[PDB]
């Protein structure tokens, strides 16, 4: 049952290791550009606004 | 205004030159291809005699003839041109392969490409389908070198690698010189056909696995000189 | 004269004589009165030199 | 823009560039045909020809010569149509379902009749 | 005389010289083509009486291109010694560039074999051509278009996806406009690009364009020869 | 696997400290922004006026 | 022959030879596309380009037209560059490396600026 | 030959007829150039087409 | 039919209501072919065109 346990985990690590990594770097790449997405949707309501108080004024 | 009507008038004269020079080599090439198609006619029909009569004595539990329990993966092979100026050609092929696409979804299966030709690739990159393996350079003269290569790359899929639980193809049969007709044919697992209605070296059963990868190579083959034919 | 694509392509310097030729509704009463509405900031400067 | 809206010059304006580019693949398609195009080339022309056929209209004099009772589209309308042609919302449709139809409306009941 | 009538008016504009005052008149005559004929007698004679062409095509127009100028056929005989040196540094070959992009994308229209340097002339031509278009009654002052003709002649547009330029652009000298004035600054009061403004202007594009969001059936079958399994 | 666990949580850590260092730079950007808008309006106000 | 010598009138003409070729091609190219050529005027055509691209030259009264200076080639060496690009043996540089150069070695020093 | 001459791209597809007229097409309008004031007397011209 | 007769010119195949168009525009051309100085009663035209 040992050994078999043994292989079981070898084989988990292993894609566990690997699809953890694939995720960190995915997760990492998807944060990061949702922060850009929201950066970009400030500046564009900040455009918004700039527009609307020079037509206004 | 002239000199623009007369320029254009020379661009069409040699245009209309050129295209008659292809459309008469265009009339060669389909002597040349319908030669080659009616030539693999004989080795066809005896290696399709010998298969029949070894699944006979076959045990018939080779993986090609049976449906994968729950299929999701398909293969589907498109036969395309390599070269322009074939008109609605590969507009056809590629119809009667979007239609294969909805067919297979309707059934569930997920479609995945193989293409033979370059307009397909140019259309299926476009519309951003993933091709697994391509070919490209000889679907006007085709060779069966290609066709063991193509049937290769398939059967290895099936066999299988993610693999594909099924596997179709789409090519332009010729039907007639003057209509030709893209068709679809699932060429694995195939159906084994019984009718009503020999000694085998150095089993029945290795050798009808051995020869299965045959005709699916030949019928291969058969599909790209067809195919190469409707091109021309 | 304010549009990117003849200050940069086909400048136009003072004392040139730049033909603006085209066809109905092409944009040339636009270029040359965009032209002259870009003279303003320097028209402002009060300096006849500019 | 300043005058008619920036949703109506945009619709207009992708408009006439799809035209525009139709036109100029003119002698190609006479030679050759939509065949010999590239996809995206093959997609704006089929759009084209579509756009162009539903600027035909139904028009309310018309009636003495082809007895078809003639339409008004409202302009709202005729920009949202036209900006999902441009989109290419509509371009599974046949292109005889955009001769003298004049609206959305008419438009999906010539596409059900065919 | 009709010849005479315009070069006897159009020659009229000069810039004369420091000893009779220094003043200057710009003429920009306007000659309207019938059927894009740039051919005609007219059209001829005014493109022979003056120093330059800025042929607005209704073709270009209609495909996007606003202020619609025919790279090729346009051309300003003074050239270079009527732009700031910033703008002659920063499009000192624009135009013929635009020529040979307009050439290549028409010989490369059906052409599936490009290399790499055909292509990469061709996405640079393309962005260069979003680059130049401009709406009506939007002005720039010559600093922004000098930034501007820079993104895409330096390359600094190669990245963006060609739909988007036109934004990116609009954006950037905004960006520049609102945190990074002085590169504007200097280009206006120095009429140079120097080589440290240039450097804080390449930083800026990299630094907003790691925050620029792009818009991005028959059957095979094998005879048993047995009428039943 | 260990090791992923803690890049894992290392990414996670950096991409929220990059996060706000991005929404920092874009209110600021922002900020310059809607200044620069506001003195355009003013500009324009004075013209028409 | 008689009077420039037999390799200038040879290396012209040969120039000529291509320039009209191309241009006879340039309607097939327009419509049919390249690819339809043959191998021999598909090669012709690329050193068509080469050469018509190399006849453009950096002029010294054109500097305030291209900002760079202008440039002087030595008959013997317009000679030799146009045999070479007849030959083909600057089929390989890309074409964009002949515009505006004036020489061989502006040649060889656009080709690794590209 | 001037009929012919669409085919020179594709001469492999041609008739072994075919493809003589085109061969001696070729040769023969070679033979017909000729260097500028150097003109040919009769019997060198007869040589020359035979 | 027009049109539809010039796109069969070239086409493998079509619907089968392209071919029923197809056979009733030959039909109608047929029909109105009329041989000269052969007017008909404006009742022999309607007979004909049912
Ligand atoms: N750069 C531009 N961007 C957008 N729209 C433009 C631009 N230039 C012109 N237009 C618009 O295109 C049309 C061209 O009008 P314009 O007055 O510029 O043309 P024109 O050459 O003077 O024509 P006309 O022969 O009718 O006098 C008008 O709708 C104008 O508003
Ligand atoms: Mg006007």
């Amino acid at each position: 049952a040992e050994r078999e346990a043994m292989l079981a985990k070898t084989a988990a690590d292993n894609r566990k290791s690997a699809e953890q990594v694939a995720a960190a770097q995915a997760d990492y790449e998807k944060e990061m550009a949702e922060a850009r997405a929201q950066a970009s949707a400030l500046r564009d309501e900040a455009r918004a606004a700039g527009r609307s108080v020079v037509d206004e004024k | 205004t002239l000199r623009e009507l007369r320029g254009r008038i020379r661009s069409a004269g040699s245009i209309k030159k050129i295209t008659k020079a292809q459309e008469l080599i265009a009339t060669s090439r389909i002597a040349k291809a319908q030669a080659r198609v009616e030539a693999a006619r004989p080795y066809a029909a005896e290696i399709t005699n010998m298969l029949t009569e070894l699944a006979g004595a076959s045990a018939l539990d080779h993986p090609l003839l049976v449906e994968r329990k729950q299929p999701k993966r398909a293969g589907v092979l498109v036969v395309s041109s390599d070269r322009g100026l074939c008109g609605a050609y590969n507009a056809n092929v590629l119809r009667r392969a979007e239609e294969l696409f909805s067919l297979l979804r309707d059934e569930g299966k997920d479609p995945v490409l193989y293409v033979v030709g370059r307009k397909a690739l140019g259309y299926f990159s476009f519309r951003q389908r993933t091709v697994v393996e391509s070919w490209t350079g000889f679907s006007e003269r085709p060779t069966y070198e290609n066709a063991r290569e193509i049937a290769d790359t398939l059967v290895n899929a099936f066999m299988a690698i993610l693999g594909v639980d099924e596997l179709h193809i789409v090519f332009t049969e010729f039907r007639s010189m003057l209509s030709q007709t893209a068709v679809a044919r699932r060429a694995a697992p195939m159906e084994v056909e019984y009718v009503g209605e020999y000694s085998f070296e150095p089993d029945p059963e290795t050798l009808f696995d051995a020869l299965l990868p045959r005709y699916i190579a030949t019928r291969v083959y058969a599909a790209l000189l067809e195919a190469a034919a409707s091109e021309s | 004269t304010g549009i990117k694509a003849i200050d940069a392509m086909t400048p136009i310097g003072r004392g040139q004589r730049q033909l603006i030729i085209g066809d109905r509704k092409t944009g040339k009463t636009a270029v040359c009165v965009d032209t002259i509405l870009n003279q303003r900031e320097a028209w402002l400067t009060g300096d006849p030199k500019q | 823009p300043a005058i008619v809206g920036d949703e109506h010059y945009r619709v207009a304006q992708e408009v006439i560039r799809i035209l525009q580019r139709y036109k100029d693949l003119q002698d190609i398609i006479a030679i050759l045909g939509i065949d010999e195009l590239s996809e995206e080339d093959k997609q704006l022309v089929n759009r084209a020809r579509r756009i162009e056929r539903f600027l035909s209209q139904n028009m309310m004099a018309a009636e003495q010569f082809t007895g078809q009772p003639g339409s008004t589209v409202p302009l709202k309308e005729t920009i949202e149509a036209f900006d999902k042609l441009t989109k290419g919302e509509f371009d599974h449709l046949p292109e005889q379902a955009f001769f003298l139809i004049g609206g959305l409306d008419d438009l999906a009941k010539k596409a059900e009749s065919l | 005389d009709v010849f005479y009538l315009h070069s006897r008016l159009l020659e009229r504009c000069a810039k004369l010289s420091d000893e009779l005052g220094g003043g200057s008149m710009t003429g920009l005559p306007i000659i309207e083509t019938k059927a894009n004929d740039i051919s005609a007698f007219i059209p001829t004679n005014v493109i022979s009486i003056t120093d330059g062409q800025c042929f607005l095509e209704s073709d270009l127009f209609n495909q996007g291109v606003r202020p619609a100028i025919n790279v090729g056929v346009s051309v300003s005989r003074v050239g270079g010694a009527a732009q700031i040196k910033a703008m002659k540094e920063v499009a000192g070959s624009l135009r013929l560039d635009l020529s040979q992009y307009r050439e290549l994308e028409a010989f490369a229209a059906f052409a599936s074999d490009l290399d790499a340097a055909s292509k990469a002339q061709l996405d640079r031509g393309a962005r260069l051509v979003e680059l130049l278009k401009q709406p009506q009654y939007s002005p720039l002052a010559v600093e922004e278009q000098v930034v501007a003709i820079f993104l895409g002649t330096q390359g600094h547009l190669d990245s963006v996806p060609v739909e988007d330029v036109q934004r990116f652009e609009s954006e950037l000298l905004e960006h520049v406009k609102a945190s990074h004035s002085d590169i504007f600054d200097g280009i206006r009061e120095t009429k140079k690009l120097s080589e440290e403004a240039e450097e804080k202007l390449v930083s800026v594009i990299n630094e907003f364009k790691k925050g620029f969001q792009a818009s991005d059936l028959e059957k095979e079958s094998v005879k048993v020869r047995k009428p039943a399994p | 696997l260990a090791d992923a666990d803690a890049m894992h949580a290392k990414a996670l850590a950096d991409a929220k400290a990059e996060s706000e260092k991005v929404t920092e730079e874009a209110k600021q950007d922002s900020e310059r922004i809607a200044a620069q808008l506001s003195e355009q309006a003013g500009s324009e106000a004075e013209r028409i006026k």
